[PDB]
């Protein structure tokens, strides 16, 4: 932050000289001097160059067209204007929230302005930065206080031998010590929650629209297991989604609870749906109670808001049909559903308070915005117990907390507020659009196959696009009107293979052949299996990451028609099996795995496989219990119809659980047996195109062996 | 618009009020209904009743 | 002072040759060389850069266009122009005072052209200083006089110690070394009055227009003391005004005299206006003589011309009617009547010496000019005695004065000198009437309520806008026409909240809350309270320190009408007590506090409690003689009625006085007792505007003590 901007010319002398005599002045504070040329010019050193505070024009030339259009942009931004004496205000500058530092054209004073720049910009530094971030940097430079924990102090017990001094140049002297604990009066505690840490909770609740936001100091995975044990006592009833994740799995294991599953909606390219309206509602909540053994009135509900691959809810009808006292939104891929206006009324915080309930989002910090691992926010919105909630923070926080995670979670936070936070949300939509607006037009005007993406006909308007009853594109049979969105930054390209009706086709390209051909060039894909992806345009993805993209699938099709080798275009495939894949081209391998596709039939067995759910026995905390006494076998996969398992079954693809810990497969869950079979025969043939199913172990002849409970 | 010398509260409203929030309602006098009053927490830990005129008031037990 | 301007390239080489050997001459003195581009560059080079001295320019190219205008602005400014062959004067320059050095285009004389540019610039600055600066400039670089006083004798001592060396540090060598007392025998005595001295007071008197003044190193504070002491013995009879200063109440406390109090105008806002033509006559001041016990004639008068708020009286008027010998004039506040058109017969300096009588004035220098503190002048115009009012000012004076604040007292003088000191008096004004018109054109124009300046609705003129008795923007009912002044550079903003009438409206912001708003940004109000904003548009208002108060002036509403938190708005007033001011905004604030001031009703308690005034029992006197005895006690505030006060009570707000030292509160000043009760109910609710009273003594329960006697 030293770049200061010195705009157009007077073409007179008693106006220039000041300049002139100013630029040798701020060089010696280490500052950068730049000359923009015309109004344009000055536009663009401040979108693309995130470093500038300093702003010079003349206030007699351009009053209504630089304090307009900057004001649209930060803030905060101090504007260095030279006014004159024939110099005034315009009625238009009344609403707008700008910094402007008037000054003279005086000659020999150069030295007196020079130093009120650096104490402007000194003040801009102790503003923008939340008080926790800043009491953090000062810390450094005046803080010296000696035994304290941790052990190096700043790097001290690593500049005394030879492998530390390594370890300590890498990163920095800030680095080191900026990593302390709570031996710091004039910092607080984060388990005291008072002092600094006090302030800093209530400041990120404002700008993410909250009511006490917390920051979790071990990640997300961490964050679903506290607010879990809440709404949740030994022995209760949650409503937790059927689209659930790794950490919510040991989150059932270790409460005992009764859990119902619910039915989420699906299609047949693989992308997870939603909810049905109709689970939301009395009638149908309370007719799984009767029917589950040990199961009272529910007391809390998990909803994963939104899903992995990328659909948004309606909040609006949620939260006055779900009769639920905890409702949980797991939030842990849109953290920004609230700085724009077409996402109003779609996440848990868009709204007012509901009564005799409350809303829980454990949104990723380290996911989709800029911070270190290991960090999380926990927003509350409701009533809670005050000695409940508490105790259960502890039980999973050290009470010496990291607090280098903590300075980038709420730094993260305060990257939202002002217009220069703004442009962070709505620059990825109008990447993400573009992007979605190259590909149809590469498609028709080409001459063969050619990617698609997942969104309806007309991406003319500029928002959620509503997932209605009348279209061919979503693909789900009898969906919700008003329920389902669609997250425009969440491009989801198809590969040619299958029809709009949901059968196969003769030539087809699976879409884990284009998933290593981006692994080449470093692009790695998110999510891939059948004829699908996904990609993450988040607020750090730019420009030259969005147009580089485009230009590797751009190439497959130009390596695809020509008919190339595997040698010549996936070197890292050639490398696991030279033998293998010596004489075979692209052509015959994207031909040989679409008929393995048809052969087995994947899209039917896989629609059938989740829909029937597989008979609950017991709660998934006795399955665990079991476990730690030594009563777990490992059988083979074709002798299990009957038995209790005791690990979760994830196949890839899809990422969605299959089997959870403590069901039982019978004869009315049939193909979900059968899924598990079927990949195994596909995934044995061709090196690199391996089975991956956590919880099966590979054993010495092919046959994938799982572990179940001793009867 | 009456002067009132005890104020009466229910101990299942009470712990409401004092745990969630919102707004209390209590009698004058011992008769008449619930009727909503301008009650605030005191730093000292007390009960201060304000009124039209902005005027404090500690309560106490018998 | 080392700026040399070189206007005019010609083009040719014969005359271009001289300007680039001369450039690499001048540089070896220490002087910048400029290069102004037209005419109007150089004009640019002279308003805004005063450290400028040389001008070279063309002789026959502009010997009429730069001649003029520079000579309207500095007189003895050096002209170093080049002549040719064919070169002659104009007739129309004979009435200009200019300085005008010729020279040639000769190669290799380069040297000797600058050894007269260095000896030319010397003269220019043994014209343009006082003798009295002179000898004090030239004593430090060649004066080296010791064993003298004071003992440091330009910093020796500070640099024996440590602690010594930092304070001789930040001042400069330069510093310490003028610091010196009445050990020199080249500088005389100020007691004495003679040598540098006595010249020195010669040459302020003659540019202020006076016979003999003097320089008072105490403040004005002082300055009243001394010429009080003059023209009233033990047992006289002074006119001493209402609205006096903390310095004026002590001198009826040192001196065995019986003042007479006036009857001042005054309005609701709280700005006090003058005192009438009708207590100037011959019948109105004889008749308080037989109303008040032990009263004479009546031998000296002080007026206070102008008031806190800047109001000049009519001296025309009061050197004609009052019949007083000795009348003074409290000029504390218009060290400038003299200097400007718009000005002439509104001082006592103004005009002639009246016959049979004498004028003083105390106009002070480090108010509203540019001098040290503790400096004032006694501006004497009449036949007085000089060997008795000599005397009278070693009384107060030391016999080693500060020469440090006397060479900058005699700089206020030569500073205004000539027209280079108008344009400085008569910009301030421009300056001051172009903020006015701004404050109009943006409350029309603006979408809501707007801050109003204390003017009348015709403001087109630059001249002193009189008061009279068919305007509603004064409100001062039974106003004399002709007698009551505006000064253009005392802006009186008032806030809205008041009607026209002097009575209560419903949406209104006091001027409390925008006082503390602008010291945020680095402006103190100089005068706030009820609902007027006084600032000080004096010469080191420049126009950058000018329009940064309109800015300041825009935020405000943008903050209010957008209903903003104390706490984001309002730093400083939230640390005062974050409990109270949490769940605040600004609006919550504004309005609470306008239901507070209608509901005490306060201009209708402030406004009878000063008309009325208290039953003076004994003289002031009189009151301190008894409290050197310790006959005091202190009582409540709710039991002082028919008691004799010990101190004089000035609350805040205003800033004027209430009860004399000596007075007596009985039936007739009841409205006086309740304005005191008023101001302890409303600063109680709210903290930060609590009351503040210099005489009133916080308790430990609420109720203020006051100082009263014993009976
Ligand atoms: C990725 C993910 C997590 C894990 O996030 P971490 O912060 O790395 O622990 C947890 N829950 C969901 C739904 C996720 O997608
Ligand atoms: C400010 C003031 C003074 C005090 O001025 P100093 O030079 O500081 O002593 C005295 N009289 C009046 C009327 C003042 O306004």
């Amino acid at each position: 932050m030293n770049v200061i901007a010195i705009l157009n010319h007077m073409g007179v002398y008693f106006k220039e000289e000041p300049i002139r005599e100013l630029h040798r002045a701020l060089e010696r504070l280490n500052f950068q001097i730049v000359y923009p040329n015309d109004r344009d010019d000055l536009l663009k050193l401040i979108e693309n160059n995130a470093r500038l505070c300093g702003v010079i024009f003349d206030w007699d030339k351009y009053n209504l067209e630089l304090c307009e259009e900057i004001s649209k942009m930060n803030e905060n931004l101090p504007l260095y204007a030279f006014a004159n004496t024939y110099s005034t205000l315009d009625v238009s500058l009344n609403d707008l929230r700008l910094q402007i530092s008037f000054f003279e054209y005086a000659l020999g004073a150069a030295e007196d302005i020079a130093n009120k720049i650096k104490q402007t910009t000194d003040e801009y530094i102790n503003t923008i930065l939340p008080p926790l971030t800043k009491a953090l940097f000062k810390y450094v430079r005046e803080g010296k206080y000696t035994f304290c924990t941790p052990g190096h102090m700043g790097g001290t017990a690593f500049q005394k031998s030879p492998v530390g001094s390594l370890f300590y140049d890498f990163f920095g002297p800030n680095t080191m010590k900026s990593d302390i604990s709570i031996s710091v009066s004039e910092l607080g505690s984060l388990l005291d929650h008072s002092g600094p840490h006090k302030e800093a909770e209530q400041y990120i609740a404002r700008v993410f629209n909250a009511d006490r936001s917390y920051m979790v100091t071990n990640g997300t995975s961490t964050a679903n297991k506290i607010v879990g044990m809440y709404s949740a006592p030994a022995g209760s009833t949650i409503l937790i989604d059927r689209n659930c994740h790794k950490s919510l799995t040991h989150l059932m294991m270790m409460s005992d609870v009764t859990p119902i599953y619910f039915r989420p909606t699906r299609n047949a390219y693989g992308i997870l749906g939603g909810i049905p309206q109709s689970e939301f509602q009395h009638a149908t909540i309370a007719k799984r109670v009767k029917e589950t053994p040990n199961a009272t009135w529910p007391v809390h509900a998990v909803i994963t808001n939104s899903t992995y691959d990328g659909l948004l809810y309606n909040t609006d009808f949620i939260k006055k049909t779900l009769d639920v006292k905890s409702i949980h939104f797991d939030s842990a891929w849109v953290p920004y559903t609230n700085f724009s206006p077409i996402y109003e009324g779609k996440c848990g915080m868009s709204g007012g308070r509901v009564e005799g309930k409350v809303i829980y989002e454990t949104q990723s910090t380290h996911k989709l915005l800029a911070a270190f691992s290991q960090a999380s926010m926990i927003h509350v919105k409701g009533d809670v117990n005050e000695e409940t909630f508490n105790e259960a923070y502890m039980m999973h926080t050290t009470t010496s907390p990291h607090y280098g995670i903590v300075a980038s979670t709420e730094t993260a936070a305060a990257m939202m507020k002002g217009n220069a936070g703004k442009r962070l949300i709505n620059g990825s939509i109008e990447r993400a659009i573009k992007f979605r607006k190259e590909i149809k037009r590469l498609r028709t005007e080409s001459d063969g196959w050619f990617f698609d993406v997942w969104q309806p006909d007309h991406i003319d308007t500029t928002e959620c696009w509503p997932l209605r009853s009348d279209s061919t594109w979503h693909g789900f049979k009898n969906i919700d009107n008003e329920h389902m969105y669609l997250d425009p930054i969440k491009v989801t390209l198809l590969t040619p293979g299958m029809e709009k009706d949901g059968t196969m086709s003769d030539f087809g390209i699976p879409a884990s052949i284009v998933a290593k051909y981006l692994d080449e060039h470093g692009i790695v894909v998110e999510k891939t299996g059948p004829y699908n992806l996904l990609f993450l345009f988040s607020i750090g993805i730019d420009k030259t990451k969005a147009l580089s993209l485009l230009r590797a699938l751009t190439d497959f099709k130009r390596a695809f028609d020509l008919n190339l080798r595997v040698k010549n275009m996936l070197p890292s495939l050639y490398r696991e099996d030279p033998e293998f894949y010596e004489n075979m081209r692209i052509q015959e391998l994207a031909q040989n795995i679409h008929k393995l596709i048809v052969h087995h039939n994947l899209p039917d067995l896989m629609y059938r496989a989740f829909e029937v759910l597989p008979t609950m026995v017991m709660t998934p905390y006795a399955a665990f219990q079991k476990e730690l006494h030594g009563m777990t076998e490992e059988v083979y996969l074709d002798e299990m119809v009957g038995r209790i398992n005791a690990n979760m079954i994830l196949p890839y693809p899809p990422g969605v659980p299959l089997v959870m810990p403590g069901e039982m497969i019978t004869e009315e869950s049939r193909p979900v047996l059968e899924f598990l079979q079927m990949l195994c025969e596909i995934g044995a043939h061709y090196p690199g195109f391996e089975t991956d199913i956590h919880g099966a172990y590979r054993q010495a002849d092919g046959r994938y062996t799982v572990k179940v409970l001793k009867e | 618009d009456m002067e009132v010398v005890h104020i009466s509260f229910e101990r299942s409203a009470l712990e409401q009020w004092l745990s969630k929030g919102g707004e209390i309602r209590g009698k004058l006098n011992g008769i008449g209904f619930a009727q909503k009053l301008n009650l605030e927490v005191d730093s000292a830990q007390h009960l201060v009743v304000r009124d039209v005129s902005l005027q404090g008031s500690t309560l106490a037990l018998p």
